[PDB]
């Protein structure tokens, strides 16, 4: 398997834009997809958005469309996500998780949606104080 | 626009007993659902995949089925350590717009 | 008579034969997938040499 350490807790000034990594480690890291799913203070799961490496794409959620990048890095074997225009009400924990998907580099891909690994959760506020 | 929402709104059950969940859609998901348990504050864990299969290192007590909008996880026995809130989520569409569902709270039935 | 066989595998991530780029596709059928038809010419390729 891989394992996925995060960054450090973090806290940003409203109206702002926020970036934050994850790293992972222990496997050949293109042949696992990624995703980052986020939970406010005891709540549901919200689902932001997923990334393909082997092809490098990735696609985002339509009521989160706009304000939002993920994007990776075979070298350094990371994930980075940004956030734009910061805003009080998306304080929360995030998490960056993945999935196997076979070999990708001889051109075999089932893409699977699940997410079998998963790291910490990192913690972000975003308020005035 | 497709939306879960998962049943009871609590579900509460003593040891040595069963629990019984359904996780309910709103078209045909063939068979594409996924059931995470969460212990507060904690990494959630993979239990269903493919909506028919258990995990890989999981305890065998546990098992889902279901099919068009309608989906259940029963456990025949509870124990000790079974004590989170239990969440389902579908992966079918594509263009991939995936969804998680409400989550519900699981306690011991005691006083 | 006996016959030959071969390890056909079933790619996802091809490279386009129209153009430069690439490509993707679903997983493959459920089901039994059957292919029958008969080899009428081939390309070859020499090697400088004396
Ligand atoms: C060189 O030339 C040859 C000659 O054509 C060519 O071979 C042909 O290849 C094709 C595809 O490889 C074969 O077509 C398949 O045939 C099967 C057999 O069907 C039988 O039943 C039908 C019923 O009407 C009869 O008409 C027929 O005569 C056969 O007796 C079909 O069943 C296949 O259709 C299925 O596959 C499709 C793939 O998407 C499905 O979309 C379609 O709906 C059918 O799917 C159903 O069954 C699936 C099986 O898993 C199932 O998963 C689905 O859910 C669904 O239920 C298909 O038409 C054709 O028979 C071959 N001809 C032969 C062998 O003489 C070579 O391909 C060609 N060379 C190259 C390189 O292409
Ligand atoms: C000396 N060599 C010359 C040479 C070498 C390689 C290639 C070319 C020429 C053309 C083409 C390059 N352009 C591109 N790749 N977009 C590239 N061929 C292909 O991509 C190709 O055949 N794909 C393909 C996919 C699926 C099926 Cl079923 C198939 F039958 C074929
Ligand atoms: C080769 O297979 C095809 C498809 O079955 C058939 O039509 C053809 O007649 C075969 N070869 C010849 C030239 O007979």
């Amino acid at each position: 398997e891989v394992q996925l350490v995060e960054s450090g807790a973090e806290v940003k000034k409203p109206g702002s834009s926020v970036k934050v990594s994850c790293k992972a480690s222990g496997d050949t890291f293109i042949r696992y997809s990624f995703t980052w799913v986020r939970q406010a203070p005891g709540q549901g799961l919200e689902w932001m958005g997923r990334i393909i490496t082997i092809l490098d794409v990735a696609h985002y959620a339509p009521h989160l469309q706009g304000r939002v990048t993920i994007t990776a890095d075979k070298s350094t074997s990371t994930v980075y996500l940004e956030l734009r225009n910061l805003r009080s009400d998306d304080t929360a924990v995030y998490f960056c998780a993945g999935v196997y998907e076979g070999e990708a580099d001889e051109g075999e891909y089932d893409n699977n949606g699940f997410l079998k690994h998963w790291g910490q959760g990192t913690l972000v506020t975003v308020s005035s104080a | 626009d497709i939306v879960m929402t998962q049943s009871p709104a609590t579900l509460s059950v003593s040891p040595g007993e069963r629990a019984t969940l359904s996780c309910r859609a709103s078209e045909s998901v063939s068979s594409d659902l996924a059931w995470y348990q969460q212990k507060p504050g904690q990494a959630p864990r993979l239990l269903i995949y493919g909506a028919s299969t258990r995990a890989t290192g999981v305890p065998a007590r546990f098992s889902g089925s279901g099919s068009g909008a309608e989906f259940t996880l029963t456990i025949s026995s509870l124990q000790s350590e079974d004590f989170a809130v239990y969440y389902c989520q579908q992966y079918n569409n594509w263009p991939p717009r995936y969804t998680f569902g409400q989550g519900t709270r699981l306690e011991i039935k005691r006083t | 008579n006996d016959s030959i066989t071969l390890p056909c595998r079933i790619k996802q991530i091809i490279n386009m034969w129209q153009r430069i780029g690439q490509a993707m596709y679903a997983p493959p059928i459920q089901g039994v997938i059957r292919c029958v038809s008969n080899i009428t010419g081939l390309i070859l390729t020499r090697d400088g040499g004396s």
